[PDB]
């Protein structure tokens, strides 16, 4: 609802269509473009745009240490899977 | 499936309304003997110190009495006369207790102190309020009140009428009247609404009023009251009257056999619980009891309207937490309270007895009873360590229960005494094993996504350990919650927010 | 800016409270004369056939009386008799108005009938409801009411008291105390709420009472009406008693001068506004009734225990809308009502009075009045054809009104009289203007988007015709919203639906 | 709010990113990739989304008639600079 709920929530499809296609790109331009490879880059963007939701949530919620808990609970689980990429690539 | 989910021996009986801490404050055997506790000390349980055991002495420090414990009728009239601003608090001198937020208070509780008889210590058949009369001609409003039905009145006179006139309402089947009654409950102001079957097991085995006595106040208004004031004030000590005994005769009292019960709930505010030791969390408890007592009026006249019987009733004739769960309203908690799945503790619960037969609601589980068995997070919050600490529900026996608690059902042990120690200590409720509760969360996305999270069996203690460190709803520790500035800043946000919280 | 936004003659005077439909209802001089509207046949200006003026000889007709118009006090007797559930509506056999709906509304209305004093029709100052006196003892419920204040009282006995014991609660500032009073009020159950200084200019010139006479009722107790009820039924006529007359003296029946006034709001629910001429659209009508005066006396009650004087007031005191345009709540559209931004026109008004010195609020304008030059919307789908067809607001005079509305302010003249015989004609409140109006929507993102546009140059004019082709609430012609079948389906999935509509 | 509700917008605002994308390329393969091109797409995009987004938001209002005619005004008004953007390459 809001007005500007529905605009942060496009904008959050938004970054994580452009965020796998970056991930793909880049496996494409590594030569290592494998299904797996490509599961795992969509698990961290996955991983990463919950936090942000959840942080904005928290933040309408007006629970503000939620946000920075989130963010860094969910930012470390979008992390080990662009790790494992990396490390992979 | 199956009438009730918890498992019931076969020594159940049914409770006594007037065994309760605020019906038996008006007993006068319990001002004779200091206070009982279950455990004196329930540092070893907890391992952490505890706080309840010194409320006694510190509530007769209060009273002025020195050298003996506070009494059952003592603590509880203590309370009472705080509630209703004849004293002052003790941290009157502290945000969140202030003239402010007492009167914000006052002005939430006004419903259900003058026009349901104060229902939520309990009442009899029907509710009684006194009111003064007013000459019409010249707006004088006399000295002497009269009773009169309050909200939660039994008047069934017309029903008789509109059935021998054909204008009864006829259903086809059971399952469109539990659709309708649903419908129109929903509409009167209801948030949640189930049907349950009537069972006799949730209806209490004595109905009692409290004796009045009046008492005159220096306004120049004569005040009906249940102790003696004046007497109080004046420093003669506190007494009681006793209480007026009905038999639980349905026909007698209400004129009808019940078959049906509706079951309702009202949401809180989540802002003000938050607050929970304060009396904005009070306040917010108050406005429910008004708003609980409102819907049931309007939902009484509608099923009378329709043809049919129908007894409104609030916290007086049976209890209410067995019976939603019977409803399909939600489980029962560590805390022994209906944990829904919208509003998790965080609602009021009314209920409505009629002879119309309507289709009943099925028991629900979405995982409550688990989380409870692991998180034992209200009992950690509770300031007067009243909540168990145990792991597992049991059976309770009478050697698990005081007098006041009604055994042979699969549950956790809360004790009353404690709880209402803190309120006489504290001058408010106390609502922190509501505000600390894990279910006790508003209805979003994130929310509904880490309810499915906790029956996952991986993501489950995931959600319950993200629920304890991302602070939601304010420190666990009772003492913390103040001295940390949680509650102080909390009330001061809450007065300086235009809006509340709803998203 | 200003203290108030639409201009006022210099010639204005207070208007008479006494005038108006519902308490001219009860002068026995109304009875006298049939019932006169401003034009006789209005289906030169619409362009349309008149329905509405054939309806007091329908009333007359269901009255039993042949050969003359049904009178004022006739027409409103008769409306009040079939809401009141003594007699039945025209088309009880049909959906929307049944036996289930009438109890549905019957259920709604419940706490504005027992409790108000019914002050849907006004009041005199502080509200007076007859209770029947029940002895505890035996739960056994006299014959004989009192009459005691009911949700509307003026009682202010502890103020003085409040304010000797030096615990008056003192602000700092206005804009502080204006800040807690709205916190306050939105917490106590308010939607909106803005603070106006008073303004003798919306205070009625003349409080009165209705008289009330014993009557006794069939099933044994004597109830009090303002009207021969029995002598009704049995074919005898209609007869009224008059009115107790008052001053508006704020010093003798409040006790106070007033220097500031609390408005709020409450919102009615979408889905039953939708099928309006049914009376789902009057039990949230009833429902809405209730709840402002269960949420006045919160706030009367808060405000008393600050220290400071308090007259909660619903429809008995002053002018609403003036005083809500003049705290910042909406503008007045073309119907006459008050058009809050996020609610439109579904919502109920309600007042408290106060000696408190507060911060007033500022009027607001969002484009109301401009959109009303051109939609012309509720007028079209008024069944009685009582709103005006004129494209601009004008400087009422004497010859452009009544004797029932007050001249000389800027604004759209309304005929009362048909909005009454309507009423008497349905049995029922109709809200189709309010039901139709283009700002009767719901609080979301598409809604809030479309605000914008009715104030955007270019797309002003598409956010009408888009309101007036997407359908919104349904056909806007009064006949045709019957028998197109839109009001029946609308109250079928009403029933049928288990949630109303949130987003 | 809701489940579906977050995941519907988050779902548009991927399929507005995909269509702008769509339409530079097409305009990029074509040779015409200028910027006024590319506004008029991004305003037919832009009223496409709005007219699903406005359908969704009616079907939840429980108000039917304006899903279809939102559509239809919608789409009209989307069709438009699609016009204008195919006359024009
Ligand atoms: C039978 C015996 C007496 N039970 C009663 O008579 C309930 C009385 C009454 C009016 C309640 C309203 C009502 N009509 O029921 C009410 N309170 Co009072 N309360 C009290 C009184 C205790 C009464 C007693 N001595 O036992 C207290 C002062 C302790 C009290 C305090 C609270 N109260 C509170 C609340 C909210 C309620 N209280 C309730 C239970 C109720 C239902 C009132 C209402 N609303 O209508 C609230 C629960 C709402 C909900 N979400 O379900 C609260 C939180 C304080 C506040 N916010 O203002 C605090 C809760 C502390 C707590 N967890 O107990 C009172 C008086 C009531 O119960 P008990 O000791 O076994 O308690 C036990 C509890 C578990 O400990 O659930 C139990 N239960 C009963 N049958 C079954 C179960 C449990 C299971 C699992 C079953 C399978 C079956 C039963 O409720
Ligand atoms: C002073 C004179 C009589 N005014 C009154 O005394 C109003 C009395 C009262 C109790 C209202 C409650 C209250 N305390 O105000 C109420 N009704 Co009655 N009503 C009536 C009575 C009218 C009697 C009359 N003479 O007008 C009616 C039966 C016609 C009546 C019917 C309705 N009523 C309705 C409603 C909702 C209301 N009604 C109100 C106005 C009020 C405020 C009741 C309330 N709630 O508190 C509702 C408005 C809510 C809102 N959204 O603003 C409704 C829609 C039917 C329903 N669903 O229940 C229907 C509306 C028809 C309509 N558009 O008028 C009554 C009795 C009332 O004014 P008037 O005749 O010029 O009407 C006029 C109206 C112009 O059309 O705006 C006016 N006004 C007055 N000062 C100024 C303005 C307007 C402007 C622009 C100014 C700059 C200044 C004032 O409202
Ligand atoms: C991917 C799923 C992921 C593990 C969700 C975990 C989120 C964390 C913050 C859970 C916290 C949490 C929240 C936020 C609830 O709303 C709630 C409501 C009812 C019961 C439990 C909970 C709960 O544990
Ligand atoms: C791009 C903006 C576009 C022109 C929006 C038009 C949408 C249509 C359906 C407008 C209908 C419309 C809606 C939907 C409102 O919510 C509303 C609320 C208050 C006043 C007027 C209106 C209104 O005209
Ligand atoms: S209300 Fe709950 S938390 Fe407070 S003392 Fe009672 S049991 Fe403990
Ligand atoms: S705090 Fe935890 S254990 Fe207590 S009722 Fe809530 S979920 Fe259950
Ligand atoms: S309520 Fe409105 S639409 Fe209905 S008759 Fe009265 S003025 Fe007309
Ligand atoms: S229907 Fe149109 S003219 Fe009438 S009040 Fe609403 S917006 Fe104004």
């Amino acid at each position: 609802m809001n007005i500007y709920d529905v605009l942060i929530w496009m904008a959050l499809g938004m970054t994580a269509l452009l965020i796998q296609y970056g991930i793909w790109r880049y496996l494409k331009g590594k030569g290592k473009d494998t299904i797996p490879l490509q599961i795992c880059g969509f698990l961290a963007n996955f991983f990463f745009i919950f936090a942000l939701a959840w942080g904005y949530s928290s933040f309408s919620e007006r629970e503000y240490q939620a946000i920075g808990m989130g963010f860094i609970f969910f930012g470390g689980t979008a992390l080990i899977p662009a790790i494992i990429t990396y490390r992979l690539a | 499936t199956s009438e009730f989910p918890y498992k019931v021996d076969a020594k159940y009986q049914r409770y006594n309304s007037l065994k309760n801490f605020f019906e038996k404050t008006f007993d006068p055997e319990a001002n004779k003997t200091p206070i009982k506790f279950h455990y004196d000390d329930v540092s070893k349980i907890t391992g952490k110190k505890d706080t309840g055991k010194d409320l006694p002495t510190l509530n007769a420090e209060r009273l002025g009495i020195k050298g003996r414990p506070a009494t059952h009728t003592e603590t509880s009239i203590l309370f009472h006369t705080q509630h209703l601003g004849a004293m002052l608090t003790q941290r009157h001198n502290e945000t969140g207790w202030t003239g402010l937020d007492e009167a914000l208070n006052a002005g939430a509780w006004a419903v259900e102190f003058d026009y349901s008889g104060f229902n939520a210590t309990g009442g009899g058949p029907g509710s009684v309020i006194p009111l003064y009369p007013i000459n019409p001609m010249t707006n004088e409003i006399a000295n002497e009140p009269v009773m009169v039905p309050g909200l939660y009145n039994w008047d069934n006179i017309d029903v008789e009428s509109v059935r021998q006139q054909g204008q009864q309402w006829k259903f086809e089947s059971k399952e469109e009247a539990s659709k309708i009654v649903k419908k129109a409950t929903r509409l009167l102001g209801a948030d949640l609404v189930g049907i349950a079957p009537y069972d006799e097991r949730w209806t209490y085995s004595t109905w009692g009023r409290k004796i009045y006595k009046p008492c005159k106040m220096p306004n120049g208004r004569t005040k009906y009251l249940p102790w003696d004031l004046p007497k109080m004030l004046s420093g003669g000590g506190v007494e009681v009257f006793g209480h007026a005994k009905f038999e639980p005769d349905w026909e007698k009292y209400a004129g009808f056999k019940p078959k049906s019960v509706i079951v309702f709930v009202l949401e809180e505010d989540y802002e003000a619980i938050r607050t929970s030791p304060s009396v904005i969390s009070s306040a917010t408890v108050g406005k429910s009891y008004s708003n609980m007592a409102e819907v049931a009026y309007k939902i009484a006249v509608f099923l009378r309207k329709l043809g049919y019987y129908a007894a409104p009733c609030g916290n007086d004739t049976g209890i209410s937490v067995p019976m939603a769960v019977q409803a399909g309203l939600g489980e029962a908690g560590r805390n022994g309270l209906l944990i829904t799945q919208k509003f998790g503790p965080r609602h009021r619960i009314a209920k409505v007895y009629t002879d119309l037969e309507l289709a009943p609601d099925k028991p629900r589980k979405f995982g409550v009873r688990e989380f409870c068995r692991l998180c034992k997070k209200c009992a950690d919050a509770c300031p007067a360590q009243a909540i168990s600490h145990e792991k597992d529900p049991k059976v309770l026996q009478p050697e698990d229960c005081e007098v006041a608690e009604n055994p042979y059902t699969e549950k956790w042990h809360l004790d009353s005494n404690r709880c209402g120690s803190f309120w006489a200590y504290n001058g408010s409720p106390c609502s922190n094993c509501v505000a600390v509760c894990s279910w006790n969360k508003v209805e979003t996305w994130n929310h509904d996504v880490a309810r499915i999270a906790t029956q996952i069996p991986l993501l489950q203690d995931a959600a319950r350990k993200f629920d304890e460190w991302f602070g939601y709803n304010g420190p666990v520790n009772p003492d913390e919650r103040l001295e940390s500035g949680y509650v102080q800043n909390m009330v001061k946000d809450f007065w300086n927010n235009p809006e509340s919280i709803k998203q």
